[PDB]
């Protein structure tokens, strides 16, 4: 019960509501006066609880009466703001806002922090109850919020702040409102905000951040923004914008890691330095200096990664001395993958063509693009060595040495264009084998180009009839390739025509997916044109209508998140009816890329994924491996490995292979020996059968790549940045393994390769602002957030010393424990530059 | 100007010298004319090397108007292990 202070304080209450029953003049100045008072008094302290609001529990049904007819003058102000403050506590939600909106205006500040943000609340159920069928409503309450916004700026609140704009769906007053000391806590919230958001308030947000961050000059997270976005004209505008040098080299730095190669016109000054930056020719050096930093220069054989001295000789002599063909093209991919990147091998570099010559037609191939494959990065020097093999008798090999340019080419380009030059000439080539290497080693030199004159030298082929199947696939897949992301109507066109004029038999064969697949190639990220897409494809006939539309709309919203295509997606896989199934794995391909863009939605795809596997149909048990793959790409979570290694050993060939790919590559360059042992089990286990010896050895060497230096994640800057080369790669090889034993193990062995166009290495190496490497002490650990919404860079805690150039597995970051330097890019991820502190005194 | 092209020359980083390089050279010489005066003029094996113009292969047969060369092009020079008709040969002997 009460107190003699509250007993006291409920009966002047009481006298003073109770006064207001009749009309003298000497009542609604002084109770309403008094009201105001104690209510002001009350509200604009701590969070105690607002005594007068518990006594008040009157009716204010003659109040509001009373408030229509009496003193029409500020009187009734004064009557609206004590009702609003009353039934802020209680639930009159329309009418304790309109109390603030009509009545007496003065401020929201003379109130409180408390009633500020109920009233900010009820104002986002107004604006969401309130339709385009009349502003008159609108404009009252975006006034209300032009003092809102402010109140939260300055108390801390920009939570509030940025919920009620979002609401609202006006975001342009963060660029006027926001301060020096909380622009990060705010862009912060809304690039994670952004993810989760659905459409179009997603890319308004995005923008809306791009313009705080332009106008408080952060250069490098105006590139991050700009990249998300992924339209080149504000990415321009960023690059004219950038006045200090050192800031331009770090943003050549991250487009290079991207992938992203702009046109630099020579009125910028150091546009060599930035060209050759971007073109990221350094890389290779620098990996070589990382290789002679962990000693790791020897390469290696793949007698010794799969350790023959361990595993049990049942058959000792005797069955060992023959030398299959698919068991050679598996050691090829070891002895390549494993030892790539590093500038020697021990096997191919020495005695080549004695280990070429016991490989057939296919092998052939493989081993040519492997033995580019095995020097990264090095155009001069992977050619110098592969113009030999070009030269070679088995002329059919010469397309194998393009595969070769085209994947020494990958991740670098050169002024001269040796690439375009070399098969400017090999593309027209009317035998298939041939214009299949053209093409392939165009289109995995040129990844992400988006050039024009190597688009329109690529369109000729789509119109040729006499191109086989298997070339138009290619050749689609490397024109989808080349524009990565971003709608190109030529691309679009010619692939839309190419398909409409195939005939249903010739679409029948597998090769038909990648058709669809470059149109997908070409939508990228951007779900809005692809209505008129599915318009156009609606025209072919099912089922493969329903297959490219599926395909299509994996491709439009890669990594977006939309939940309700993910729904339909479902729904498309849990119909229970050979091609029909074709659906039903795209569908999960597609759940799978969809819910990698968020750890919360991949980690529930998890889940997803298991009830699939332990309720679905055959075709549905095959096609989830792959996804489980997409989802952890170089991610060797425990969790994904136990659950494959579980359905290696199922019953379903086709399930094993995919689970054996999945393992390849969720730990690809991860270097686990837990996997490692995993590995060598299933291959003892599968010694019979060539397939499941072959895919095994090649998830060993998937497993092992660059001796766990190199990683094939399609996802930077704190998994933050989407790359759409490395998305790219992931599908081609994805969907070219929903029928391994066609494509795989058929005659499309060079598929594999496109996962090089996502190859990207991950190192510490630190330049200094000419570029020299410089070692700073580095504390690296886990980026778990030990707080909520403070702004922190997640507070990297299990803190490691290093000294760079340092290895960082997925998920685990860095960090400069010296103030003696300041990173351009707080991200320490890839290549950074150092400026060296000025305020550091000796 | 007069009939004159400043090739952009590109040598290879094994060979370590400056990465692009500048060449006063006329148009109306061939491609036998334009790799003997690369070799000449970065030290290397005129038998030894292939040249990249203008993003097409050489054609040492045809003069440099005609093969679609210009002012300000570039010009990748890439050694070789072994000499072209040396190398053709030696591969494929071997069958």
């Amino acid at each position: 019960e009460l107190s003699e202070e509250d007993k006291q304080l409920q009966d002047e209450l009481e006298m003073l509501v109770e006064r207001l029953g009749e009309k003298d003049t000497s009542l609604y100045r002084p109770a309403l006066e008094e009201l105001r008072r104690q209510i002001r008094s009350s509200t604009t302290s701590m969070t105690s609880v607002p005594k007068p609001l518990k006594f008040l529990r009157p009716h204010y049904g003659k109040l509001k009466e009373i408030y229509e007819n009496m003193a029409p003058g500020e009187n009734k102000r004064f009557a609206a703001d004590i009702i609003s403050v009353l039934a802020m506590t209680m639930s009159g939600e329309r009418e304790c806002l309109k109390y603030r909106l009509v009545g007496s205006q003065e401020e929201l500040a003379s109130w409180g922090h408390e009633y500020v943000r109920h009233l900010a609340g009820e104002v986002a159920k107004e604006w969401q109850e309130l339709d385009d069928a009349e502003k008159v409503q609108r404009e009252p309450l975006l006034t209300l919020v032009k003092e809102i916004v402010p109140y939260n700026m300055a108390h801390n609140a920009e939570h509030e702040a940025c919920d009620l704009l979002m609401e609202i769906e006006q975001v342009d007053m963060l660029e006027k409102d926001i301060d020096e000391n909380a622009y990060a806590k705010v862009c912060l919230y809304l690039t994670s905000c952004v993810n989760y958001v659905p459409e179009p308030e997603n890319s308004a947000l995005l923008r809306c951040a791009l313009g705080v961050f332009r106008k408080f000059s952060r250069f490098p997270e105006a590139l991050r923004l700009a990249l998300m976005l992924n339209d080149m004209e504000l990415v321009e505008d960023i690059f004219t914008s950038c006045k200090d040098v050192v800031v331009q080299k770090q943003m050549a730095f991250m487009l290079g890691r991207h992938g992203v190669f702009l046109e630099l016109s020579e009125d910028v000054e150091e546009y060599e330095d930035l060209t050759e930056i971007m073109s990221n020719v350094q890389l290779n050096s620098n990996f070589l200096a990382l290789a002679r930093e962990l000693d790791i220069m020897e390469p290696k054989v793949p007698d010794d990664i799969y350790k023959t001295h361990l595993e049990n000789n049942r058959f000792g002599g005797s069955g060992s001395q023959v030398d299959s063909a698919r068991m050679n093209l598996a050691s090829s991919f070891v002895n390549g993958f494993v030892n790539a990147a590093f500038g020697q091998d021990k096997l191919l570099t020495d005695d080549g063509n004695k280990w070429l010559y016991k490989n057939k037609d296919h092998g052939m191939l493989s081993a040519a693009a492997s033995l580019g494959m095995i020097l990264l990065w090095d155009v001069d020097g992977g050619l110098t060595q592969i113009d030999k093999y070009l030269y070679s008798s088995e002329d059919y090999i010469k397309s194998g040495a393009l595969l070769a340019c085209g994947i020494v080419n990958s991740g670098v380009r050169n002024e001269c264009d040796p690439a375009l030059a070399l098969l400017s000439d090999y593309v027209l080539h009317n035998s298939n084998t041939m214009r299949l290497g053209s093409i392939f080693g165009l289109g995995l030199a040129y990844a992400g180009s988006n050039r024009e004159d190597v688009l329109t030298l690529l369109l000729p082929v789509m119109g040729d009839s006499k191109s086989s199947m298997e070339v138009a696939g290619v050749t689609a897949l490397a024109c989808g390739m080349i524009a990565v992301g971003s709608c190109n109507g030529d691309v679009t066109s010619t692939i839309l025509q190419t398909i409409m004029e195939k005939s249903e038999t010739e679409l029948k064969d597998t090769y038909a997916r990648w058709l669809p697949l470059g149109l997908g190639l070409n939508h990228l990220g951007k779900g809005e044109a692809i209505e008129a897409i599915l318009a156009a494809l609606e025209v072919v006939s099912e089922p493969f209508r329903s297959f490219a539309n599926t395909l299509v709309d994996v491709c439009a919203y890669a990594g977006s998140g939309n939940v309700l295509k993910v729904q339909q997606l479902l729904h498309i896989c849990s119909e229970h009816f050979a091609d029909m199934g074709a659906h039903q794995g795209v569908a999960v391909l597609g759940i799978a890329l969809i819910a990698m863009g968020e750890e919360i939605g991949a980690e529930m795809a998890l889940r997803t994924f298991g009830h699939l596997l332990r309720y679905g149909e055959p075709t549905l048990r095959r096609a989830v491996p792959l996804a489980l793959a997409l989802i952890s790409v170089s991610n060797p979570r425990l969790n994904i490995l136990d659950t494959l290694s579980k359905f290696s050993h199922d019953a379903d060939p086709e399930v094993s292979y995919n689970s054996i790919f999945a393992m390849g590559m969720v730990g690809s360059g991860t270097n686990n020996a837990r996997l490692a042992a995993m590995l060598r089990q299933l291959a003892q286990y599968h010694a019979k059968d060539p397939n499941n010896l072959f895919m095994v050895r090649l998830a060993q060497g998937l497993t092992h790549l660059g001796k766990g230096t190199l990683t094939l994640c399609p996802y930077h800057s704190d998994r933050q940045l989407m790359s759409q080369v490395a998305v790219a790669g992931l599908l081609t090889v994805l969907v070219s393994f929903l029928d391994v034993r066609n494509i795989i193990l058929g005659k499309s062995h060079y598929v594999l390769y496109g996962l090089v166009a996502a190859m990207q290495p991950r190192m510490l190496v630190t330049f200094d602002e000419e570029l020299r490497p410089l070692p700073v002490s580095v504390r690296v650990g886990q980026a778990v957030d030990v707080v909520g919404q403070a702004g922190k860079p997640k507070t990297i805690t299990g803190f490691q010393t290093h000294t760079t150039p340092v290895l960082l597995a997925h998920g685990e970051r860095a960090e400069l424990a010296t103030e003696e330097f300041l990173p351009v890019t707080p991200i320490l991820e890839g290549f950074v530059i150092l400026r060296k502190n000025p305020n550091y005194d000796l | 100007t007069t009939g004159i092209a400043t090739i952009e020359v590109f040598l290879p980083p094994r060979l370590k010298k400056d990465r692009k390089n500048l060449l006063e050279t006329r148009l109306h010489i061939t491609g036998r004319e334009l790799r003997s005066k690369i070799a000449e003029t970065f030290g290397l094996q005129e038998n030894y090397i292939k040249i990249v113009i203008n993003k097409k292969q050489l054609q040492l047969g045809k003069t440099l108007e005609e093969q679609g060369v210009a002012h300000n092009v570039k010009a990748m020079v890439l050694e070789l292990k072994q000499s072209e008709e040396d190398a053709r040969k030696n591969f494929q002997l071997e069958e």
